[PDB]
């Protein structure tokens, strides 16, 4: 297969500038490759084909181009909407592929978690175990490192995150996380913290609580 | 495009090939064994002796174009066991018109792999054929592909060429640039 | 306008079977060849099936061949796509697709497969800054708002995990300190695959 390989995965700019993403298929298309954006929720849409020609309904910001190998999607000034998910095919050659996919993220303009916990509910431990919730809403950059304490004992056994997609508002990461145990591992601490570590702190920004 | 760009050769004459029954049967030359022109019979025959090796290898698996070149005649051979089967392709005249096309008309997706052509005559009526290799004449419309993105390709065409592109025809063309391993001797 | 709805998918078990069905219309149906490509459970888009214009040819990923079985029936606009030796990694969000001469041109809605072990439902322990855990349930989707529809802002309710072999998400939604609980506030969860349906009204302790 014509495998192509779309570096990079993440592509950070910042609001009306110059971006551009690379897609390098294995032997030569020539004039026959293909970008798709996927904005949030939405299924793909075509964009530009045959290498840089636009699709019957694409704004032109929006400039693909070169050939044989080595080929570039590029937008002139960026917007709101134009921050999706980004996809490359090539159509040379049955067995049909695409690239990995490039995710594009505004800069406007970093900021710090707010960071709350929460305990296990009154009913979740009656069904017989214990998840402590904690959010980390509205900050910048993605990149964050959150560490639970139980009676300041690190923990990364049994723990689930989940990074919200970048706000449509205000283009700012949030993420959750929740550390499941069991009730008697509950019953037996007393002590239970989160502890993030954001480029925008010099320390770890943190919560508690007791019980 | 239900157009048709009407075709002439020259001394590349278009051929049609029916399948040979073992009317006639044939095999190679085999090895044939062998004072300064004593030296010059005795390398051209080992090299002929030789060369025959590699005409066989090329007879089992395109008997069609040995039998082409050992009798300077357009035929079409296929094997039966160690031995050939023959046949005279056959000529064509009257129109020879290449379909400008290379989409399948129904199946709207898929493609043809070498252009249509129609023509008249070969004992005879109207034929819907596509274009073989060199100048062969197939009366079968069943070299398909599903249509690729950037094809463009050359075909012999009768004396010339024929580019064509996304599955589309484009125009005529010669070919300037030769390349060869012909090996002439200043005499 | 040309509109392309799709459906079939569910929960299957490996080695199942299932068809796939895709309404096309806005469009002379047989002019175009059809399509099937398929969204892992994050990228990929691996392109499952092509078949031609007229009916008479198709084409396949040596990865689904034999498997599946691309077909469609230009009497009433509706292409299909038969699945059997089902398979694990057969789990993604199927898009039906149209073509224009050689490649994938309007992308249907989505339409999600997945496979293997059952429908546990879910659970949400309820949770200035508030929020809601729905846990250890299966398979996607799940519904949460506040207040049913009512609070735009504010909102973070964050994508789903699976656990060890359960799904679980959480939402988070931020107010102005006073007025809660002044009016206290509702969280509204729905697992339609179990008919499942929780108001959960947010309590101090």
């Amino acid at each position: 297969d014509i495998v192509v390989t779309q570096s990079p995965k993440f592509m950070s700019t910042s609001a009306g500038d110059r971006v551009s993403i690379t897609c390098k298929a294995r032997q030569d298309v020539g004039s026959a490759v293909n970008w798709y954006q996927q904005k949030p929720g939405q299924s793909p849409k075509l964009l530009i084909y045959r290498a840089s020609t636009r699709h019957t309904g694409v704004p032109d910001r929006f400039t693909g181009s070169g050939s044989g190998t080595d080929f570039t999607l590029t937008i002139s000034s960026v917007q709101s909407e134009d921050v999706a998910d980004y996809f490359c095919q090539q159509y040379g050659n049955y067995d049909l592929t695409f690239g990995a996919g490039t995710k594009l993220e505004l800069k406007r303009a970093d900021a710090a978690p707010t960071v709350s916990i929460f305990p296990p509910s009154s009913e979740q431990l009656t069904s017989g175990g214990a998840s402590v919730v904690c959010f980390l809403n509205n900050f910048y950059p993605k990149d964050i490192n959150v560490k639970w304490k139980i009676d300041g004992s690190e923990r990364q056994n049994g723990v689930l995150n989940s990074w919200t997609d970048q706000d449509s508002k205000d283009s700012t990461y949030s993420m959750s996380s929740t550390l499941t145990l069991t009730k008697d591992e509950y019953e037996r601490h007393n002590s239970y913290t989160c502890e993030a570590t954001h480029k925008t702190s010099t320390s770890p920004i943190v919560k508690s609580f007791n019980r | 495009r239900t157009a048709v760009r009407a075709a002439a050769t020259e001394r590349d004459r278009f051929y049609v090939c029916p399948p040979p029954s073992g009317s006639t049967v044939v095999r190679l030359e085999p090895e044939q064994a062998c004072d300064m022109l004593s030296r010059i019979a005795a390398a051209w025959c080992e090299l002929q002796n030789k060369d025959r090796t590699l005409w066989g290898e090329m007879s089992r698996l395109n008997p069609s174009a040995v039998a082409t070149a050992a009798l300077g005649q357009r035929v079409s051979a296929r094997m039966l066991g160690d031995v050939m089967a023959i046949s005279r392709c056959v000529e064509v005249r009257g129109g020879v018109y290449v379909q400008n096309s290379m989409r399948v008309p129904g199946e709207r997706g898929t493609c043809y792999s070498r252009p249509l052509v129609t023509f008249e005559h070969n004992g005879t009526g109207v034929i819907e054929g596509q274009l073989g290799d060199d100048n062969e004449l197939l009366i079968s419309r069943d070299l398909i592909e599903p249509c690729t993105g950037n094809h463009r390709r050359y075909f012999k065409l009768g004396g010339g060429y024929v580019y064509y592109e996304d599955y589309s025809y484009v125009r005529m063309v010669e070919v300037p640039e030769t390349i060869s391993t012909r090996v002439t001797l200043n005499l | 306008e040309v509109q392309l709805v799709e459906s079939g998918g569910g929960l299957v078990k490996p080695g199942g079977s299932l068809k796939l069905s895709c309404a096309a219309s806005g469009f002379t149906f047989n002019d175009y060849a059809m399509s099937w490509v398929r969204q892992s459970p994050e990228k990929r888009l691996e392109w499952v099936a092509t078949i031609s214009g007229g009916g008479s040819y198709s084409y396949y990923p040596d990865s689904v061949k034999g498997r599946f079985t691309i077909s469609r029936d230009n009497a009433k606009n509706t292409l299909y796509l038969q699945m059997s030796s089902l398979r694990s990694d057969d789990t993604a969000i199927y898009y039906c697709t149209r073509q224009e001469g050689d490649f994938p041109l309007f992308d249907y809605w989505g339409q999600g497969t997945i496979l293997t072990v059952s429908s546990a439902k879910t659970t949400p322990p309820s949770v200035v800054t508030l929020g809601c855990l729905v846990k250890g349930y299966f398979p996607e989707p799940v519904t949460v708002t506040w207040n049913s529809g009512s609070l735009s802002s504010g909102v973070h309710t964050f994508p789903a995990v699976l656990q060890s072999d359960l799904y679980t998400l959480s939402s988070s939604v931020t107010v102005t300190s006073s007025t809660w609980p002044s009016q206290s506030v509702t969280c509204n969860v729905a697992h339609p695959a179990s008919s499942t349906k929780v108001d959960k009204k947010i309590v101090p302790r």
